RNA sequence: UGGCACCUCGAUGUCGGCUCGUCGCAUCCUGGGGCUGUAGUCGGUCCCAAGGGUUGGGCUGUUCGCCCAUUAAAGCGGCACGCGAGCUGGGUUCAGAACGUCGUGAGACAGUUCGGUCCCUAUCCGUCGCGGGCGCAGGAAAUUUGAGAGGAGCUGUCCUUAGUACGAGAGGACCGGGAUGGACACACCGCUGGUGUACCAGUUGUUCCGCCAGGAGCAUCGCUGGGUAGCUAUGUGUGGCAGGGAUAAACGCUGAAAGCAUCUAAGCGUGAAGCCCCCCUCAAGAUGAGAUUUCCCAUUUCUUCGGAAAGUAAGAUCCCUGAAAGAUGAUCAGGUAGAUAGGUUUGGAGUGGAAGUGUAGCGAUACAUGGAGCGGACAAAUACUAAUCGAUCGAGGACUUAACC
């Protein structure tokens, strides 16, 4: 459950460190995004010398949340922090490495490159 | 259960008092709901006395008030409510399963029209 | 929050048509022959259910 | 209760599951289904909680992978668990171990019995 | 078109052969019999009258005891009618079994909701609160009652009152498993009413 | 924006926001069409159409406006600029103080700036729920028809048809089929969570149970970690599916007036998210008081007939035990023809390893007896306790005509 003003850590190799969410895409009155949902956001903190600079408007995909997803078989998954990966116009990441575990739900949304780069798809 | 016009600590103290006068006097006059509530507690207490352990005695002593029933020429030492409950009242109902008390309705009180009853253990 | 017009006698009595009180639920004690409330101990001979209380 | 539900659901209880209690380390062989492939991956961690009764009982396993803690909840009698086995027998004093969500190594260690 | 009457026993879940886990509600439908048959030459419409549970002769009276004796059975506790049904079947006094349905049929559930008492306008109608800080003195109140010009308040101005307890039907609701010997019926999802309520199950209209 | 000065000065509260809506159509989106300087995709303009829908923020007291990010779309207006005995009080519009400016001055300024008391127990109508009475030509118990009324009505993206029709290319369809969502609505607590002040455990200070051990009172439930029933959303299931009849704009067939032509004059056919149905709920006080099945029957006194009272039948209630119901009435489950509530015996969730004794250690403590002990509301058995005994209400069915009679 991530809405506007929510602030989540970014988990890839681009220059960003922390991100604040501007808008949840996918409807008119939509008020919440979860794992596998693209969100428009802005960069509040960046590493020096990175590709992505501070105060830049980008879109990104949610990759793990503290309130995860439930599966058809009746099983759940929950992480410890809200993480994010900055993507391009299509579904290809703007970094080259991805840190931490990644939820399986990204595969069914056709985020294949991110799943390929992730160190663990739980 | 029912709240009797008083908070949880005051209600518990009311129920410990009333359950003790029924043990000592075997017959008391109170109101309707106030009697329908001590009906349960007195019988749970008598069941504890029926078991007759040391664990049961301690568990009952955590509820009985500490007051003298009568002094006997045993050296003339007094007896307490717990002694009477475990030595006199409980052996009476050895061959009886439940229902150690009955309630008999009397009529309204002059001061406030409260419906009074009489509850007495036989 | 204050009456616009005073209330007439007819309206007052019409409102008070339901402000009566019912009749006690009593019958006659078998032992006494006197009146008592049902499911109660009679105050005259002090008995209930054919036994002395 | 309501013994009729027990009669209806008695045929689907899994009798193969071993006996475990919160605090000890288990290894779960879970059947994960890819696009068209059937596969088993392992999930190893300490069991954090165990709630419910009957066919509607669940348990939760916690693991730290790549620096991020993960929790995974399963029904006890699910048929998508190929096998469950117990490795260690931790010693704890609780029934729900939620205090482990705020502890990192050398303080999230469970003794052994 | 089919139909039976039953009691809501409880609420549970089962595992399908595919592997997924679904919630189900259990309904017990024992002892229901066909009482009377209504025809268009005698009544103006076609229907069947079903009675559900046997009850003690102490609780039944002479009128209804004669009505049930006309079909050679004992007095029933619940009696209802089903329309849009074929009158060729349903001999008078014959019993209806849960096996009239099969695993996979789509049904309709009809029952009386759980009762909520005198409830306010935010629980009853889903209104919005007013601010609860910044000096406001308006928290859980109904709202404006309307404009000034009519000199009155319109109808359907939603206000507090008794909340629950109406008839509700929820539809297109699949069935999961039928157990003939135990007279139960496992049907997927929720149905209105508290436990021990009466549930009227019948083939989906659409 | 004004003109007038007709009601109100023995008081008709003012801007913006909040809560709650309802109406118009000069239609922002979605639906159906005509013309195009309409190749396709996208458009322009007009016609029919009010069923549903019509975003979250930065600045300003702001309405307005600009900007950011979305969306199928971010419509224009009325209702005392809708709504202060529904809320706020930032602005304006009270007493204090200061600036610029005007005045000799006291002071003033649709100039600015900081601070500044928002009262009321609902009588009548109105609205939302719930009861009592009588009526419905005998008295009762159930099941129902439906005049009439309310609710719902929204919409995206992806795949296929198809890289087909079209187009030099670039690009890229109509019509039809499938899958899955956003917002909204109803129900429910099996799952994920919330709460859970008579459930379980740890712990601080101090007083008490004569002392140790074990417990109790008070300190926000003293604090802390869990949590049953019940109530719940952020959780789960389901819905707006597919259609029928008559039409609006429009498109036609046959056809004269007016040897031709013409959709109209007589006569036929297509045609919308709109109308009436379909779907959900209420509904016979629908005084037009309806229908079906079943039960009780034709007593006794008086009456000038009309009619009255006075015991009953079927049935219902008083009173009592209660919850799946509930402000109180009402509804529902029961009253010894008994499992209605409490207890008792077995369980269950929940907590987590009781007291007593023993062993190891100088000791705090640890281990065993032992998944132990406790266990509100959950389940099944069991008349042990209380639903004892009684009392009250409740029909003998008017007249006329019409068919076997
Ligand atoms: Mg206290
Ligand atoms: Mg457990
Ligand atoms: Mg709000
Ligand atoms: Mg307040
Ligand atoms: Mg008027
Ligand atoms: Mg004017
Ligand atoms: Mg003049
Ligand atoms: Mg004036
Ligand atoms: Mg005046
Ligand atoms: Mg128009
Ligand atoms: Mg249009
Ligand atoms: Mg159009
Ligand atoms: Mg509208
Ligand atoms: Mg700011
Ligand atoms: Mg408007
Ligand atoms: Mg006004
Ligand atoms: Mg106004
Ligand atoms: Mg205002
Ligand atoms: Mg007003
Ligand atoms: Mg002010
Ligand atoms: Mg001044
Ligand atoms: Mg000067
Ligand atoms: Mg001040
Ligand atoms: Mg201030
Ligand atoms: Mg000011
Ligand atoms: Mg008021
Ligand atoms: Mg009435
Ligand atoms: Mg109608
Ligand atoms: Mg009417
Ligand atoms: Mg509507
Ligand atoms: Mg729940
Ligand atoms: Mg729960
Ligand atoms: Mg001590
Ligand atoms: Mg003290
Ligand atoms: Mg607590
Ligand atoms: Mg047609
Ligand atoms: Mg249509
Ligand atoms: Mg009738
Ligand atoms: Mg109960
Ligand atoms: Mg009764
Ligand atoms: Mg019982
Ligand atoms: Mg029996
Ligand atoms: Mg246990
Ligand atoms: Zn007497």
């Amino acid at each position: 459950m991530i809405q506007q003003e929510s602030r989540m850590k970014v988990a890839d190799n681009s220059g960003a460190r922390e991100v604040l969410t501007i808008k949840v895409l996918g409807g008119s009155g939509r008020k919440t995004a979860n794992i596998g949902d693209v969100v428009v956001c802005t960069v509040k903190q960046a590493t020096p010398g990175g590709v992505v600079k501070k105060g830049e408007v980008v879109k990104a995909v949610i990759v793990r949340t503290k309130s995860g997803a439930r599966r058809q078989d009746g099983s759940y998954i929950k992480f410890d922090e809200n993480a994010c990966v900055i993507i391009r116009d299509d579904k290809s990441p703007r970094g080259t490495r991805i840190f931490g575990p990644v939820a399986r739900e990204l595969r069914e949304n056709n985020f294949m490159k991110i799943v390929s780069l992730a160190p663990e798809v739980l | 259960y029912r709240k009797l016009g008083r908070t949880s600590s005051q209600r518990k103290a009311l129920l410990r008092d009333l359950a003790t006068d029924l043990i000592v006097h075997e017959r008391i006059e109170t109101t309707e709901a106030r009697a329908k509530e001590i009906r349960k507690v007195v019988e749970k207490l008598i069941t504890s006395g029926k078991k007759g352990d040391l664990h049961a005695r301690r568990q009952a002593a955590a509820f009985i008030r500490h007051e003298v029933v009568e002094v006997v020429q045993v050296k003339n030492r007094p007896v307490y409510a717990l002694q009477k409950l475990f030595d006199d009242v409980a052996p009476r109902y050895a061959e009886r399963q439940g229902g150690y008390t009955r309630i008999l309705k009397k009529g309204p009180r002059r001061g406030d029209g409260a419906p009074m009853v009489i509850i007495e253990l036989v | 929050a204050v009456p616009f017009r005073r209330t007439s006698k007819a309206k007052k009595r019409k409102r008070r048509t339901h402000v009566k009180l019912q009749l006690p639920g009593m019958n006659e004690c078998s032992n006494c022959g006197e009146y008592r409330l049902s499911h109660h101990v009679c105050p005259e001979c002090g008995q209930y259910d054919g036994k002395d209380v | 209760m309501n013994k009729l539900i027990d009669e209806i659901t008695k045929s689907q209880l899994n009798p193969d599951v071993p006996s475990f209690r919160p605090g000890d380390t288990v290894r779960v062989h879970a059947k994960v289904v890819e696009g068209t492939r059937e596969r088993i991956q392992l999930f190893e961690g300490v069991v954090i909680k165990r709630r419910g009764a009957g066919i509607s009982e669940t348990f939760t396993v916690r693991k730290i992978s790549n620096g991020v803690g993960v929790e995974r909840t399963f029904p006890v009698h699910t048929p998508r668990i190929a096998k469950l086995e117990v490795i260690r027998r931790g010693k704890v004093r609780r029934a729900k171990l939620y205090y482990l969500r705020n502890l990192r190594g050398k303080a999230a260690r469970i003794k052994e019995i | 078109t089919k139909g039976i009457l039953g009691r809501k026993v409880g609420m549970t879940q089962v595992f399908t052969e595919n592997g997924e886990l679904i919630p189900v509600t259990v309904i017990e439908a024992a002892q229901n019999v066909v009482l009377q048959k209504k025809t268009v030459e005698t009544d103006g419409y076609e229907a069947v009258q079903i009675g559900f549970e046997d009850k003690r002769a102490k609780l039944s009276n002479k009128p209804e005891q004669g009505h049930v004796a006309k079909a050679d059975t004992t007095p029933k506790r619940f009696i209802r009618e089903f329309r849009d049904v074929n009158l060729d079947e349903y001999e008078i006094g014959a019993e209806v079994k849960v096996d009239v349905f099969a695993e996979g049929d789509i049904i309709d559930a009809t029952g009386v909701s759980k009762g909520k008492g005198f409830q306010g306008v935010i629980k009853r109608h889903g209104q919005s609160r007013g601010p609860m800080a910044h000096g406001s003195r308006y928290h859980r109140r109904p709202g404006s009652m309307g404009p000034v010009a009519p000199n009155r308040v319109f109808k359907n101005k939603l206000l507090p009152g008794r909340m629950g307890g109406e008839q509700i039907t929820i539809q297109n609701l699949e069935i999961v498993k039928v157990d003939v010997e135990k007279n139960v019926l496992l049907v997927k999802g929720n149905v209105p009413g508290a436990k021990k309520a009466l549930v009227q199950i019948k083939t989906a209209t659409k």
